[PDB]
């Protein structure tokens, strides 16, 4: 579309992060995290990205 | 009154299954929601819709 | 400002237990008899097994290790399992992972309880930072988690045995009866 669409969106340079409703905490036992797994992905994703800023 | 079909009648023997009404009768009118979809909980020990 | 409250607000008591229910919920304050909200937020129904994790150090995330019988990791096994040993060189990943590792395998040996033998490790990760008077040695600050960690119940010890166990019961393991004491008073 142009507008809506263009190819080179195809292509992820800047990522959305989802908010935390999306991916919810709270746990079993009430003294420790208890976290979602999306978070689990989004701190590799952080990870992988600042090793990387780090060698160049 | 005599009944004018006369019956099979005589011991069989039964088993009493598991699964009684009292065990099944959930009916949950707005409740305790999920976190993550605020929709209503499953399983009736939980009071579910 | 973050103020969260549950006043009735027709009659502020500041404040009362408004009851938690057991189906309708919304906890209906037995003053004003009024509403809040509708809750609808069930605490007992945590993440089993079937996602929840209980980390005692940092932040645990994982990485790889792909073993799912769709398509053989083989080739892409070792260039993962290559590529996540790789970046385990960064920012000085060593050492709260090798002391936890370590940790496991010198209890595990001796048969030292899970519940209380993990307990003294964490103790050794608070007295691994922080700077007073250590003279740290790695195996005498482990003999202050191995007595925190056989102090569950005396599963091993009878704690002189294993001091008389291995390596190092002396001036070595003065100076970690020491750090114990200073840990404990320690609010
Ligand atoms: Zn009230």
């Amino acid at each position: 579309n142009e507008v809506f669409s263009r190819p080179e969106w195809m292509i992820l340079t800047c990522l959305p992060v989802p908010p935390p409703p999306v991916r919810p905490s709270i746990s079993f036992n009430e003294s420790q995290r208890g976290e979602d797994d999306l978070t689990f992905k989004l701190a590799d994703i952080l990870k992988a990205n600042i090793s990387l800023e780090t060698l160049e | 009154k005599k009944l004018m079909a006369q019956i099979f009648f005589g011991p069989t023997y039964y088993q009493r299954l598991r699964h009684m009404v009292d065990d099944k009768i959930h009916a949950r009118a707005r409740g305790p929601m999920q976190v993550l979809t605020r929709q209503p909980v499953e399983g009736r020990s939980r009071d579910g819709g | 400002n973050l103020n969260i409250v549950l006043t009735c607000p027709e009659c502020k008591v500041y404040p009362p237990k408004i009851v938690e229910r057991f189906s309708e919920g919304d906890v209906v304050c037995a003053l004003c008899g009024l509403v809040l909200s509708d809750k609808l937020v069930d605490t007992r129904s945590e993440w089993r097994t079937f996602e929840a994790s209980n980390p005692l150090l940092d932040g645990n995330n994982l990485s790889t290790r792909i073993g799912k019988g769709e398509t053989t990791d083989m080739r892409f096994t070792k260039e993962l399992n290559k590529a996540q040993g790789k970046n385990v060189m960064d920012k000085k990943d060593n050492e709260v992972q090798a002391a936890f590792a370590k940790i496991t395998m010198l209890c595990d040996a001796a048969e030292l309880p899970k519940i209380v033998k993990d307990c003294a490790k964490e103790a050794y990760k608070l007295c691994h930072d922080e700077k007073t008077l250590k003279g740290k040695s790695m195996e005498s600050i482990m003999a202050a988690s191995i007595l925190i960690g056989c102090r569950r119940a005396e599963v091993a010890r009878t704690f002189k045995e294993i001091q008389s166990l291995i390596h190092v019961k002396t001036k070595e393991f003065g100076k970690t009866l020491n750090i114990m004491k200073n840990i404990l008073r320690g609010k």
